């Protein structure tokens, strides 16, 4: 049901987020769902090659925060080819498609249930989407 | 009056399933269904005389040419304009409101002059403005609004001047449901040497249109809302006022003579389609229309009032529900659920089937204004029963305690 | 496929007209329709219909999955390089003039050149006119070689460094003639001007690469190609798209709107104001599809072998002028002596043909010609040569009639 | 056979012409027929409300060219606004109903053909068209 979609994990997440900021010397990129009602700003500091920190502020739907929250986390310390890596997983597990179980996503994979509910997708996919532009 | 059962079996979209729901369709502020009336006369275009019109000496030439400017004077007859000359086929409200903003605004505005409109307009009835003013110097003022989102007419008549070329106005609001008072305005508006520009999108499937009794001086409605096929509009503008504008594209068609530089336009309202027209489009909302007309506007506008009563009423019983509006009101209702996200609450209300819409409903300043970031809403038509709102109440009670256990 | 397979799908060649089989030979006035093109519509009616874009339940998904699918089908028809480059316009009147208006008013000062030929339909002529107007430019003509033909040399006289825009049709819908379109680009860009091509002719009947042709600009309409009416495409370079100004404004064009002010949508949405065509633009995706199963090399084989076959028929025949060189796509404009082309095709049409008289949108090249009026019979994929046969015993008909008195 | 609605009499005048050539110190309205290829310049040399002399030039099909003629012959001398009655009646003949017959309405009326055929209405009402303009104020 709505129980697919609305798991534990994710609750949490938008209950309790995770990295709520915006933070220094950094790059920062604010985004809109088209479908408005969701923003974001990310907020990265990249150390040569990896992301040492990722912080975020926002308002929005459940799906959107969450994803922000479980983003940013999952991001800590892993590099920029890994960060790319994981969003083209992540936008696959949107989709149908069957994607490389090889990295772990942790809570992320809580975000599957979305798969169907496509008008939910661009919710999920927001927080990423700020990440894909801001490399 | 209406059999709303009789109603709904000419709407073969109405009979199917979402997620094991019946399909509850409250979203036709958006856009509307059609029935198979509207269906078939654009398969008989194209299965017995689709033809390029006007420019024409054959037999199927002959019947897509009738069939196109009988569709004009549908048009015509349907919202009481004097003449076809006033009359002008278009994509929709939006073109319609940007050949004003193109061919009328920028010829009659000069710096020192307004445009006025309100904090409840549509984005199609915002934007052509800004780029007017901005293109002549002129300056863009906002009527204020009541408390309840209604319009006073003492704050139309301080806010428009002597100054104040152009009124614009959405005849019904999509978000407040709001009936603004149209026939006053122009008045406002004339007493100050000013045009009216009615923004009817929401207002033409709804409610009869008169556009004499009204005075507006410009009119635009989208078919898509009117169980009309996509694509199609209309812009009504007083023939006096048509004359003297320029048309806002060129092209075949439009023109009597054609030299190698300099060209003359054909008369009204040729004057204004440029190219290949909508044929079956036009065609097609001209049997919406018909449809229309056969069960009567004022009997759908009762149905819809009924729907409004009973759909507030049934949300006043619901704690945690903040509708936006006034009372007396069209056939919709635009709301949040305290502590619930929009999109949140119409993913639980498509998981039912029900189908409503989210975001700020292309009125992005009259959210700013509401002090809200976005809302939910409903809308009901023709088809739409009870019964359906039933389903809607019992299903944001079921999102309540969902996300509140 | 065979020619009677083909034929099969398409209802509206199954009648009769004066009790006649019809023969429909006005395709380059507009196009027929596909059994494939018209349950498009039907589906998108009867099982899907919602908006598009900014959405949230189930039918408006599968509306917007629709609309969206059907634009990645005209990039790949055209070859396209990205999504971003197509643009979903009312037709190819419209599309040529958001050129003009977004394009050449931003890029126009005295003297600088806009160069057409004479040869152009008035889609492509009258926005030129009033965008050199509008500017203080030069309006410049090509000229043509007797044969109504182009050449390169007489293009290289023409264009200058002065020169800002090439406007040219792919295809003549009088002559016939196939424009040297990809040499004509590069002419254009060594004088420091961008091209726009006309393809409302070419699309339907051979293949289109954009990337080949290298054009800046390319517009085309879906009622010549088997698509729905009202429905066009513009292409244009990402780079040129991206610095001109939309030419309407509204919502779904937008990404905020504040009172005064507002931003623009990325491409392709950017110049896409309103509700947008939505089942049009499926349907134009459905006409695509079937086009494409056929194959257009074949539709054009198909094509040159009906022309070569009329052509010769056609001067066997005494007393019958036709206009334009020998190697043509799949139309013959003509005159029989002394016998107005009005008169002509009323008789075809007692003997249930269809054809076009006087014109064509091409008033200058009728000037050029010499003539006021002339008649034209135009051929497509359901086209046969028994049906180039009727015409020319109804011209010999025709002849023998107007003797008679 | 069906089209032998192409009568004798607009025959004769698509032959023979009635009016043709240019007038000076005149009214003058040029006029295209909507369905294109058909051109007249309609000229009226009026004393006072009448036409003394109506005149045309064009080029096109045998019925809008004999309409011209016809029209430029029967309304020669013609009186006041009973002009504008005439076309009112020849719109009215175009569309299949009848109308106050006999108010003179000189030759013509063998266009009563074209109610059918009636893609070359416009064929037959041009001239009446540009008549119709000639007096708008
Ligand atoms: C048909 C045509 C046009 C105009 O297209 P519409 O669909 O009428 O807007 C322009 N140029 C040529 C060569 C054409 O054939
Ligand atoms: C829908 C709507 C519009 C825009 O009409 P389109 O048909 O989308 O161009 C404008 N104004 C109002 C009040 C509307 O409801
Ligand atoms: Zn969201
Ligand atoms: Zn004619």
């Amino acid at each position: 049901n709505l129980d697919t979609l609305y798991r534990q994990v994710i609750m949490d997440h938008y209950k309790n987020p995770r990295n709520k900021g915006v933070l220094n010397d950094s790059i920062v990129v604010d985004m809109n769902n088209p479908t408005c009602g969701d923003r974001i700003r990310l907020t990265m500091k990249l150390d040569g090659d990896i992301v040492e920190d990722a912080k975020f502020e926002g308002e929005g739907c459940s799906i959107s925060m969450a994803s922000a929250s479980m983003m940013t986390q999952a991001i800590k310390g892993k590099d920029i080819e890994t960060a790319l890596s994981m969003s083209k997983i992540f936008s696959d597990m949107m989709q149908g498609k069957e994607y490389d179980d090889s990295i772990d996503l942790g809570d992320i994979e809580a975000l599957q249930g979305v798969s169907k509910f496509p008008a939910r997708i661009k919710c999920a996919t927001l927080s990423w989407k700020a990440l894909e532009k801001g490399v | 009056h209406m059999n709303i059962t009789d109603i709904r079996e000419q709407f073969p979209i109405l009979h199917q399933q979402v997620n094991g729901h019946d399909l509850v369709y409250l979203d036709s502020a958006a856009t509307s269904q059609k029935p198979r009336a509207v269906i078939e006369t654009l398969d008989k275009y194209y299965n017995q005389y689709n033809s390029n019109v006007h420019r024409g000496v054959h037999t199927l030439g002959t019947r897509a040419t009738d069939g196109y400017e009988g569709a004009r004077e549908k048009v015509r007859k349907f919202i009481n304009a004097k003449s076809m000359a006033e009359i002008i086929f278009t994509k929709g409200t939006t073109t319609s409101l940007n050949m004003v903003a193109l061919s009328y605004a920028r010829a009659n505005l000069k710096p020192g002059d307004e445009v006025v409109i309100t904090y409840m307009e549509h984005h199609a009835n915002i934007i052509p403005w800004q780029q007017a003013v901005k293109a002549t110097g002129a300056t863009l003022k906002y009527i204020p609004l009541q408390e309840d989102g209604t319009i006073s007419l003492e704050d139309v008549r301080e806010t428009v001047t002597s100054n104040t070329k152009i009124v614009a106005v959405s005849h019904v609001s999509n978000v407040l449901g709001t009936v603004n008072p149209i026939k006053e305005m122009a008045k406002i508006a004339h007493d100050n040497g000013a045009v009216i520009v009615v923004d009817g999108a929401q207002s033409t499937p709804h409610m009869k249109i008169d556009v004499q009794d009204l005075d507006c001086d410009f009119f635009a409605l989208s078919s898509h809302k009117m169980c009309g096929p996509t694509g199609v509009g209309v812009l009504y503008g007083k023939k006096a006022l048509l004359e003297n504008m320029e048309p806002a594209e060129f092209g075949g068609e439009m023109i009597d003579f054609v030299g190698l530089y300099e060209s003359t336009w054909k008369e009204l309202p040729w004057k204004f389609e440029a190219g290949t027209p909508i044929i079956a489009g036009a065609i097609g909302l001209g049997a919406a229309i018909d449809f229309l007309e056969e069960i009567g506007l004022d009997e759908i506008s009762r149905h819809e009032h009924k729907l409004a009563a009973y759909a507030l009423e049934r949300f006043r019983q619901l704690d945690g529900v903040t509708v936006y509006g006034p009372e007396e009101r069209a056939g919709l209702v635009t709301f949040n659920l305290d502590d619930v996200h929009p999109h949140d609450v119409a993913t639980v209300l498509d998981a039912e089937g029900i189908a409503v819409r989210a975001g700020h409903h292309c009125a992005q300043p009259l959210m700013k204004w509401l002090d809200v970031t976005a809302t939910a809403r409903a809308s009901f038509y023709l088809y739409n029963t009870e019964e359906e709102i039933d389903k809607l109440v019992e299903a944001l009670q079921k999102t309540k305690e969902y996300f509140t256990n």
